[PDB]
């Protein structure tokens, strides 16, 4: 089980930053879930390999050149030439996005997302994931630096004692 | 516009496409307004001349999500091909195919853009005998004559040379090194050896890769000429 966090700017309202999950049992190629949030509501839907697989032949391109774009763009992986649109039509309940281009827009993907009822819960779980990870990451970060440290005065001792018996 | 789009083909050079184990010699002129192209293959020529409605409509029909407006689709159009056009053996994924229907012809690329396919299709109608006429006999006439011309300029200059190096000799000084001897040119006896061995090999228009690659700047200056 794995998830991504990102934050996105949609045309449709460019003041407020929407938070948007995306979370995968193994591998993007089997299919993910998708969990968008302004902090206020909350739409969730999922893509299973069969949608996935059908995107990637309308678009007439190979399986892994269309995961590992689709990969770029929902999970924060774009680099420094690069540029995504995304926009969700919250009357028709309708995301998707695009790839600009040099004054050329690509439509990359859409899904068509369900609003649900309870909001609150979904905010909670992924504030508690954020600050499970960020527990993690502080705990690993500070043995990591405990055991430099050791090494670090592992590595002097030796050297002063290689400078002595090179001396003698 | 027509009249623009028209003047550009006819002022640009032939370019070599290589395609499905097949040869095409190609003149595209593209801008904001429309694209126009010639593609011949020695046997037929084909003409295609499309404007904005045309180019975003088949645009739409080919690529089904690649929203941008035509002006923006003729000009990737244009700088995904004047490369390859320009210089043959170049790194780009320009794929090529032709399907030769009854009297149209079909030449589709795909290629890609951003690492994003780019699908493009030419439904080339067979040229006008007018537009064939002026694109390839007229200017491969003038091209032969001022070839001839030529030939006969050198011929001049290699009399005027002999009459000098005879006039040397008659001095009575001779060479220091008897490998340089050059004998006397004469224009009858060149051409007929010419004619006779290396005609078969000179005359040997192939798919039409040496006419690209050897005389293109003078079939340009041929047809600037006749444009005025």
């Amino acid at each position: 089980m794995e998830r991504k966090i990102s934050r996105i700017h949609l045309v449709s309202e460019p003041s407020i930053t929407h938070f948007l999950q995306v979370s995968w049992e193994k591998t993007l190629e089997s299919g993910f879930v998708i969990t968008l949030t302004d902090g206020h509501s909350a739409w969730t839907g999922t893509v299973s390999e069969s949608e996935i697989s059908q995107e990637a032949d309308d678009m007439a391109m190979e399986k892994g050149k269309y995961v590992g774009e689709l990969r770029k763009a929902l999970l924060s992986g774009a680099g420094p030439a690069d540029v995504y649109t995304f926009n969700f039509s919250k009357e028709s309940c309708y995301f998707f996005f695009e790839k600009n281009l040099k004054d050329v827009s690509f439509r990359l993907g859409s899904f068509n997302l369900e609003k649900v009822e309870n909001p609150a819960e979904v905010i909670r779980e992924l504030i508690c994931y954020c600050l499970d990870t960020i527990a993690e990451n502080q705990a690993k970060n500070e043995h990591l630096q405990k055991e430099n440290e050791r090494l670090l005065r592992d590595w002097n001792d030796v050297q002063g004692r290689f400078e002595k018996c090179v001396s003698a | 516009v027509m009249e623009e789009l028209e003047q550009g083909l006819l002022m640009q050079p032939w370019a070599w496409l290589q395609l499905a184990e097949n040869s095409l010699l190609a003149k595209v002129f593209i801008t904001k307004q429309g694209y126009a192209l010639l593609v011949s293959d020695l046997q037929q020529v084909w003409h295609e001349q499309v404007d904005t409605s045309v180019v975003s409509q088949r645009a739409k029909e080919l690529n089904k999500r690649l929203t941008a407006p035509p002006a923006a689709f003729l000009c990737h159009l244009d700088n995904l091909l004047r490369p390859l056009l320009k210089d043959a053996a170049h790194p780009s994924e320009a794929t090529f195919s032709c399907d030769c229907v009854a009297d149209a012809l079909i030449l589709r690329v795909r290629s890609e853009l951003s690492g994003l396919p780019f699908y493009w299709n030419f439904h080339c109608m067979l040229a006008s005998p007018s537009l064939v006429s002026q694109h390839l006999i007229r200017p491969l006439m003038g091209m032969s004559l001022a070839l001839q011309c030529q030939v006969r300029e050198l011929a001049t200059l290699l009399h005027m040379k002999d009459l000098e190096i005879q006039d040397y000799q008659e001095s009575g000084a001779t060479l220091i090194r008897d490998r340089l001897k050059t004998e006397p040119f004469e224009e009858n006896s060149f051409l007929e050896q010419f004619m006779i061995e290396k005609l078969p090999e000179a005359c040997s228009i192939g798919d039409g890769k040496p006419f690209v690659m050897n005389l293109q700047d003078l079939y340009m200056a041929v047809t600037t000429q006749e444009v005025q």
